[PDB]
């Protein structure tokens, strides 16, 4: 099995620095070229840098020239990407990939450049009345990601977890609901599992009618 | 080198034929690839060197060339193919991607079922009240959601959010959230949400009164 995993990344103050690592399994990076490709949320993919680990030659992009640095360590089979003077423009999901067409990618890491401090979410219940609907309200939080599951993963049908929406406070919010029969309201218990890693906040809320 | 992709948006039914064109500003030779990307996720290689199918993807996808015009064609469409498709050249650094082509699965009109959620008692203690309107498994995406606090049409205090097309019934779901200060929320009784949709003969209104 061959895979790539990226680590590092998160909330960064503008002008700050942050380093990303992409580790490789199932192949040697010295045999191929390693690419870093980023994508701002819903904005398309923009190539950043490339390295050929066996010789160390590094090719960058003009939108990153100077303040970014991409390196490799052929002994540890991981490639690196050091980013200085980070700007809000640099906020994106940063991917890692190999060559010659780029075939196998990584899940990516979130690099957020903002002056907003990390804030955990407040979780509120959306209860049904009188099929019936119920859900949870993930209130002001920063930065993303946020995992929402239902009944620790048991409830999966009829669930709709909406994307984040930026609020006027500069913080995010989202709602997650589920379509359930009205007969199940009294008998069955519904709990949503909210997971915000950046603030290390884990809240499970029992939605009661 | 700049790559240009047409059409930027697309909406074709299951089993239809889809063709996506990618213009090269300069010579890129056959050094192009076609990718597919689900929401978030990671791009998946589809075609390499403008013609060759990747090992693992069905032969429904195909790629061809007409000079600097590279077209990816889908013979038979499936509802599992809602994604954005990219074309990338690798002749010269920097490798340039296309602008993206979001394809949507087309289906029959389905009216939305509507629910309204009063603010929670926990949020009221915080000092903010949020009223949520939920539009359930509808098509097409186009919908109008309006709020009427005490029969007064609101403006600019609502935020909306829509899910991606469902992988089962090819429907979208929408959430409209009305965020007010707890003080104003404790000022008015009748909170209503009005939905107009192509599948609704008349605009449905779901509402609640404080103190229910
Ligand atoms: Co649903
Ligand atoms: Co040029």
């Amino acid at each position: 099995e061959v895979q790539l995993v990226e680590s590092g990344g998160g909330l960064v103050q503008p002008g700050g620095s942050l380093r990303l690592s992409c580790a490789a399994s199932g192949f040697n990076i010295k045999d191929t070229y390693i690419h870093w490709v980023r994508q701002a949320p819903g904005k398309g993919l923009e190539w950043v840098a490339r390295i050929y680990p066996t010789n160390g030659y590094t090719r960058y992009a003009d939108s990153v020239k100077g303040r970014f640095t991409i390196s490799a360590d052929t002994s540890k089979n991981t490639a690196y990407l050091q980013m200085n003077s980070l700007r809000a423009e640099d906020t994106a999901v940063y991917y890692c990939s190999r060559w010659y067409a780029m075939d196998y990618w990584g899940q990516g890491t979130l690099v957020t450049v903002s002056s907003a401090s990390t804030k955990g979410p407040s979780v509120f219940p959306l209860a049904p009345s009188s099929t019936a609907a119920l859900g949870c309200l993930v209130k002001d939080y920063f930065p993303e990601p946020v995992t929402v599951s239902w009944n620790s993963g048991a409830l999966t049908s009829g669930v709709h977890t909406f994307p984040c929406v930026l609020q006027s406070s500069g913080l995010y919010s989202l709602s997650s609901v589920v379509t359930v029969p009205s007969s199940s309201l009294g008998t069955q218990t519904y709990i949503c599992n909210v997971n915000h890693k950046p603030s290390n906040t884990k809240v499970d809320k029992k939605v009661e009618p | 080198i700049q790559m240009t992709q047409s059409p930027s948006s697309l909406s074709a039914s299951v089993g239809d034929r889809v063709t996506i064109t990618c213009r090269a500003s300069q010579d890129v030779n056959t050094a192009v690839a076609w990718y597919q990307q689900k929401p978030g996720k990671a791009p998946k290689l589809l075609i390499y060197s403008a013609s060759f199918l990747y090992s693992g993807v069905p032969s429904r996808f195909s790629g061809s060339r007409s000079g600097t015009d590279f077209t990816l064609t889908i013979s038979s469409l499936q509802p599992e193919d809602f994604a954005t498709y990219y074309c990338q050249q690798h002749y010269t650094t920097p490798p340039t991607f296309g602008q993206g082509t979001k394809v949507e699965i087309k289906r029959t009109v389905a009216a939305p079922s509507v629910f309204i959620f009063p603010p929670s008692d926990e949020q009221l203690k915080s000092g903010t009240a949020s009223v949520v309107c939920l539009l359930n498994n509808f098509y097409p995406r186009e919908a109008k959601v309006q709020w009427k606090v005490d029969n007064a049409l609101q403006s600019g205090n609502s935020q909306e959010s829509v899910t991606e097309q469902d992988s089962k019934d090819s429907t979208y779901s929408l959430s409209s959230t009305l965020t007010l200060s707890k003080a104003d929320y404790e000022k008015h009784k009748v909170y209503a949400c009005e939905v107009t949709h192509q599948g609704l003969s008349s605009p449905v209104t779901k509402s609640f009164n404080r103190g229910e």
